[PDB]
């Protein structure tokens, strides 16, 4: 809920709220009341999808991939970072250091390629994902033996079927996750700057797990992150300018703000 | 006011004694003891001969040359032909039993080199063929030591174990044979290995003859080594004596 | 006829899941359990048990009982280093292949102690003393014993006692670490040097050899399960 | 061992909650979470200032 | 992740150019080792051609005829992140663009090097 | 959970814990404030994912074969054994008994082959999978009478559905399965060495129930085994060198590890 | 569960239990303590699976038919009767009498048989299958008014679903089954021997509700029964020449078993 | 309107399953048990029955 | 009305079952009902034999 | 064998929707909770905090 | 009969599980079953060893 | 069952172990100890490292040839260029330090000599 | 399961050589036993050639010219382990490569002698 609002009377007095200092960093917290009559009021309003959890807690498509059934492209592997899309980023560079579990919702849609085969036959198309931790073997072909996955979780997708979903606990070396790391990896600064250990989670690799037509077939994978029981510290501002590359927040010098005809003008 | 490192042990009518030794290992923690009620299987009466079959019973001894790769045993099947106990068996269809390994080496302060003694349960071992299985004369040698080979074994059309002392013939590390009970000796500070093993099988109990439950190995990681003017001729004797063995089905012998 | 509504997730498979199915065989009754030695109940038990370690990993020497050992003699000068080695018993060729090693090829994090017992395997006349010690990341490895003694370290003298354990402390910034190889989370450098000469008397080897065994202290812990690279395979046997 | 809690209802009822998965992480989002602790971001200062008596 | 994948380097005739390409590879990066040097001509003709290759542990230095037995390897390790190449013999025509690839799956990293010859 | 590290201070005394013996075949088991001054540290770290049931209890492809709606290969038989793949196996040989319930999964896809066949009109595909016990009768062909599955666990799948799952319990003459046998299956030891009569469970027989389509069509049938309530006995070294035969430990010999420039080298 | 051991000691005595005398049709139920010395044993091994509910309760094909979307031949019509399988029957046979419940599942797959039809479209497939009681009116085409099933029993069931499944109480006028009637239905004795009126449940009826497709479609049903609730009375021999006739026990004469090289022979 | 989400072996059939059905005929009175002699509970009382072996299973 | 019955457990653990049709005959199959009675088939005789005693 | 209906609504993706899925890696342990200053818990303590206003935005 | 049980959570909450099969070899895996005892591999010794004293 | 000539002295991060020491000779009977508040001089509060200055540093080794005269360290100046603590005192203008001298010197059964161990304070030369 | 599966036999002319082929079932094995004895000529000319075949409980000596009533099975039971066949007359031309084939459903074995004739 929020505060109500308080009756109040002329007054003429030493006392003065409305004069203070901003030199303080103290927000001055001025209730309307102090500098002009106000009416009691009984505010009934909340403030309850502000909270982070409601902020950050929805999905959105961070990544999408594609991959054939046939050709050179047979399989496609992506690593795991939201800061492919920038949305979601946006909305995480909000504060510094960010713990949350993850969410991960997978749609998969087959689309047929031209082609003069003639006589075509489809049969269901299964597809196969399969999750690999850093440092794990990572598949040189579509038909390898790593897809195997005796210690590295997959899931079997059958069209026609509700998309696949998996939930994630919080991976992180460090105590939370940093979305800014000011400094270089090697001991003596030579090195991409702000390269961190932490954020890694691991690649996600898809496949057709049967060819299923003699026709070519394509189909585009989208990965959807939601946060859960999300943890924020240190608030920062707003993103300003357009994210140029992922890898550093390097970016265009933007005009603080749009401009207007003059001072005193009521429009844009 | 006794010594650390001073012991004896007694079964039946052999005692050994050492006046140099480490400590004892008894196996997994576990002390060798008869099979009960519960857990039995055959409903026959068990014979068990006691102060005859478990006794200390020493097989011939080897030389610790420089060059010595190492040798292997496989218990059940080395005291086949000694004593009542490779009688006892010869009878009888079903057997269980214990062992306590104590391998003696003794050489002078001067002499310095090291070896490795440990009970490896169920040591499958591969053949060089790579299509074929090793023959039961290369596998089990009874009243003598299977030697290791240095250089690997040549791979051909025929039945020999790939003797390679690296991987042991179980192709696996030779390092990472200390999961397994086991005790070091070096002419620095030890003068024996003492083991206790219990009995250690998925089934109650099982045929003695086409099945080894335990395989004893003695090798050096360090070799042998002296200054000239010093005993050349280093002999390894190994005593193994069985512990609470019982058998079941008694037949015609043979095998 | 109770209502229901199917969620994103319905008739999936995934690999690393928790559900009932129906049995095969109904009412089957299985052979009763029997007392066997040396049960295991958890991983970090049995990597918690000294390993032999092939420090002398070079050239041939992998192919024979020589990589295990180290050698150590009696030569005029002091301050010299024994061996070397990083502390990263995931990823470097030394640890490798040790049952901790082995082990930790199956998790992607470990965090905690690493003891190190170095047996020497010379005569009993022959006596010397070695500076095993530890040097932390963000400093490059020691390259004179002056250095070395810097960071932990233990003076060794060679006694009736046979071996002496070297417990590298857990000195990180993070609570985990990477069992592959990472330069952010940098574990550390191992040494050794000669504190003193070796001393040996008339008709002695001059030579000798020590072993090192590696095995995980009380707070040893592993996480994320994944696949052993080591492990190859192109077609079904 | 059903938890039963209220649903977001407007000003001027109930829901049952079980946990199939032992996992935890696999547990819905905690949505009805509101706390406010705005002070320090406000004021951190380390002297407490009246509105009624002047700053300076 | 290349250090300062995009450069420029300026050097004088018959000076020998150094070009540096140390790289540093992520934890999920596990795939075998290729590194590829194309290099796209100032003349405008077919761009993208490789010059020296280095795959499966082994050179090749044979794919672009005018720098016959002039690049060489800086570093003999190349696994180690320092994957350079320098050039003997600088030449007017050296004048170009040349790209250098490190690909270990998952993953590639590109860095581009301007060359100008005075 | 994981022992606290307890602070300690400068101790000059008779003791020496570092001092010790390793011939005894007894682990030192010393703590880090035995040989330096530590400070009292609260560990949380817990050893949950190191547990045999968390390390074995996965889903691990362990053989996959495929068979026709017509032609000479008809239906495809699989004898039950988990050596046939290397990453489960080498997993189940590090201790030298296991005794663990078994849960089978089955991920069948069917791909239309090439052929001058037209108007192909296909119908929804239907699977059987026949479970065989030892000893018990096997069909010579597709349409035998075998397959009335009378008293032999069958399961019949229809495309497009979950994937078919059933859980198996225990099965051993013996008190637990044996992953390395020392002997012969014959007294006079004129036999295959290492043959034992305990670790067989059956033989799994797939096949189409009906044609479905004119034109040619190719199944793959892919067996996981997810073991279940584990226990171990034994615990042995892991495997060092790459299997060559699923019946013997046969290997070729391999470096103990990899080399290095020299000793004193921090690198690879 | 079973009998445990118990210990025995050499006994010398006038008690004689191992001699007896079999005329009297008596089993000896002789221990093997009587005639030998044992050990104390605690069995734990326990007769779960030989029960009569565990041996006969498991699906068994009993029969399959086929029929037709065009065409002379457009249903199929089977009366219930389990002498139809070989399998299920020679289990059944065991005893003289059983009273039990029944359970039936039908597996139904359409196969496109070889035509000169183009552009052939096909809609998913509905079968309808109707049970009819004894003495009820039977369809004489497919088209019928009797596919009504006002007061009759019928399942309706679309391709790509779980296979149709109902559970039928046990139906007789007698208070058992009888599994072989000796005498004949007419008082005079001049009719088929052994028929009964016991056993007779009624008459299964199988088509498609939809023409479906232009091109010709043929389907096959296979029906499975499984025993529920089952009851024995008076057991008997098990059949030992292979049945030629389901009507009538009818056999050929059959070596009481296979023959050995000679009598001391260990082998076959 | 609960939420329900399926695992894998859904729409299966196994022989060997312990399931519940629908009746195809409702509320049916069956015939009343009947004392009929030799009842049979188990197998293992059948094969614990003396039966004659035919030893010399020899030629014709 | 729930019923809760012990699982076939090995030896040297419980089940919930409810029935939601009133048809009874559309109930599972009474695996769990091991009963042991071979006297009748083994010996029928009127007069009871002893072990010990001589048959005839 | 309990007999259920579906609803409109079922296997659909809803992106804002609360349910319950399976863990990809069972019985996982998380680092533990560190003390960090600055934590929020609602957007709004950021939305109280005085932001400079560029009121003079015109032209250049 | 439903068996309520904690989840795995982390430190510095509940589930309820039941089981609808008398077969129990259905049952899920025992997830939750963490017990050491490192002791018989670590030291399988015969005479107990004090660190403080000296080995030998 | 400990020895009495065998023993471990653990300081800082630093460990040494003799397994054939005679004793240890503390000086005159007094330990190591920090300024009391009666008899201290300086008002300023003293900055006490204690981890990083008090630790063992290893000097050069020396050879004990057949015609060895003898040598000599001065404890302060020896540690004025090693570690933290030569640091401190660069920084620093007083100093009070107490020190724990090990010398370690080994030889086999058949090698005999003797030498002598002794700290003197104020030694001016 | 065939015992020592490769292996090489070596004889003299004319001395009979006995190629040994004993096998062992499985439990599951239950399928009708066939035995096809295929030999491959060193000539170098079509290989997998059969020579003598055993199925349903019968035996066929033509499928191979040169061996014109020459190959007889050693043993009389055929249905036990031993499943061994016996060249009396060895010649110049022997040497090849035997195979032995036990099939019985589920599993198939299969056994390869090296014959060498001096």
């Amino acid at each position: 809920r929020v505060a109500d609002t308080v009756g109040t009377g002329p007054t003429n007095s030493e006392a003065i709220p409305a004069l203070t200092a901003a030199e303080t960093g103290h927000t001055s917290q001025v209730v309307p009341g102090d500098t002009m009559q106000t009416r009691h009021v009984k505010n009934y309003h909340s403030r309850s999808e502000s909270t982070i959890e409601n902020f950050l807690c929805r999905s959105a498509c961070v990544y999408f991939t594609e991959y054939e059934n046939s050709g050179a492209k047979r399989y496609a592997e992506w690593v795991l970072t939201p800061r492919q899309a920038a949305q979601l980023r946006r909305k995480l560079e909000f504060f510094t250091y960010v713990r949350f579990d993850l969410e991960l919702t997978f749609v998969i849609t087959s689309t047929q390629q031209p082609s003069t085969t003639q006589n075509q036959d489809a049969q269901i198309l299964t597809h196969q994902i399969m999750y690999v931790p850093p440092g794990g073997p990572v598949p040189d072909k579509v038909d390898s033996y790593v897809w195997q996955t005796s210690t590295n979780p997959s899931v079997f997708w059958t069209e026609g079927n509700a998309p696949p979903r998996m939930s994630i606990p919080f991976l992180s070396i460090g105590n939370a996750y940093s979305n800014f790391y000011d400094g270089w990896s090697e001991f003596s600064r030579n090195g991409v700057y702000g390269i961190n250990t932490l954020n890694n989670m691991g690649t996600l690799y898809a496949r057709h797990v049967n060819a299923g037509s003699t026709g070519p077939i394509k189909s585009t994978i989208r990965i959807y992150f939601k946060p859960k029981h999300v943890k924020a510290w240190i608030p920062r501002p707003p993103r300003l300018c357009q994210y140029e590359k992922a890898k550093n927040v390097n970016f265009q010098p933007s005009g603080v703000t749009t401009t207007r005809q003059s001072i005193t003008t009521m429009t844009n | 006011g006794y010594s650390d490192r001073a012991r004896s042990i007694t079964l039946g009518n052999s005692t050994i004694t050492t006046q140099e030794c480490a400590n004892v290992v008894v196996g997994y923690g576990v002390w060798p003891d008869y099979l009960k009620d519960s857990e039995a299987t055959a409903e026959d009466q068990p014979t068990q001969p006691d102060v005859a079959t478990c006794r200390f019973y020493t097989l011939d001894s080897v030389q610790w040359q420089k060059t010595s790769p190492g040798w292997w045993w496989k218990l059940p099947d080395a005291l086949s032909n000694l004593g009542l106990f490779g009688q006892n068996m010869q009878y009888h269809y079903l057997g269980r039993t214990g062992y306590t390994v104590h391998v003696q080496c003794n050489a002078s302060k001067f002499h310095q080199g090291c070896l490795l003694v440990v009970c490896v349960p169920e040591a499958e071992m591969g053949c060089a063929t790579l299509d074929n299985t090793p023959s039961s004369a290369e596998l089990l040698g009874g009243d003598s030591a299977k030697e290791f080979a240095d250089k690997p074994v040549a791979s051909g059309s025929n039945k020999l174990v790939q003797r390679v002392v690296y991987n042991a013939g179980m192709g696996v590390g030779v390092g990472n044979l200390t999961i397994f009970p086991h005790q070091w000796i070096n002419l620095r500070t030890n003068n024996s290995a003492t083991i206790v093993m219990p009995y250690t099988n998925s089934v109650p109990m099982d045929n003695m003859f086409r099945h080894n439950n335990v395989t004893l190995m003695v090798i050096p990681f360090v070799p042998l080594d002296y200054c000239p003017g010093s005993t050349t001729y280093v002999p390894i004797t190994v005593t193994i004596a069985p512990m609470c063995a019982e058998y079941n089905g008694l037949r015609l012998a043979g095998h | 006829g109770l209502p229901t509504m199917n969620t994103p997730g319905s008739c999936q498979f995934l690999t690393s899941d928790d559900f009932q199915s129906p049995s095969a065989m109904p009412q089957y009754d299985v052979t009763p359990e029997m007392r066997i030695p040396g049960e295991v109940k958890n991983l970090m038990e049995i990597a918690e048990v000294d390993s032999v370690v092939p420090v002398q990993n070079v050239g041939e020497k992998v192919n024979s009982m020589e990589a295990y050992q180290i050698p150590v003699r009696s030569n005029e000068g002091s301050g010299t280093q024994v061996f070397g080695f990083p502390l990263q018993p995931g990823y470097s060729s030394v640890f490798s292949r040790t049952l901790l090693g082995e082990i930790l090829n199956y998790y992607t994090h470990w965090s905690g102690s690493i003891k190190l017992t170095f047996m020497f395997c010379g005569s009993a006349m022959a006596t010397g003393k070695f500076l095993l010690a530890y040097s932390p990341p963000g400093a490059g490895a020691p390259t004179k014993r002056v250095d070395a003694m810097l960071g932990t370290h233990v003076v060794w003298d060679v006694g009736l006692q046979s071996s002496c354990v070297l417990c590298i402390p857990w000195i990180s910034q993070t609570h985990y670490r990477y069992v592959t190889s990472d330069e952010y989370t940098a574990g550390g450098f191992i040494t050794c040097w000669y504190q003193t000469n070796i001393v040996v008397p008339a008709d002695a080897q001059s030579s000798c050899y020590i072993m090192c065994f590696v095995s995980a202290c009380n707070d040893f812990s592993v996480r994320l399960l994944k696949d052993t690279p080591f492990i190859s395979q192109q077609n079904f046997f | 061992g059903a938890q039963v809690s209220t649903q977001k209802t407007g000003a001027h009822i109930h829901y049952t909650n079980i946990n199939y998965y032992k996992d935890a992480a696999s547990n819905s989002a905690n949505r009805q979470d509101f706390t406010q602790d705005p002070g320090k971001f406000t004021e951190p200062v380390k002297d407490i200032m009246i509105k009624s008596l002047p700053a300076l | 992740s290349i250090t300062t994948p995009e450069e420029m380097i300026e050097k004088a005739k018959g000076e020998t150019a150094y070009l540096p390409c140390k790289f540093t590879l992520s934890p999920e990066d596990q795939g075998p080792l290729d590194i590829e040097w194309l290099i796209s001509p100032a003349d405008n003709q077919k761009v993208d051609q490789v010059i020296i290759l280095y795959s499966g542990d082994k050179i090749y230095d044979d794919y672009y005829p005018d720098l016959k037995g002039r690049v060489h390897f800086t570093s003999n390790d190349l696994k180690s992140g320092d994957a350079s190449i320098n050039v003997t013999n600088l030449q007017l025509s050296d004048i170009g663009t040349y790209q250098c690839k490190v690909k270990k799956a998952p993953g590639v990293a590109n860095k581009k090097i301007h060359l100008v010859v005075l």
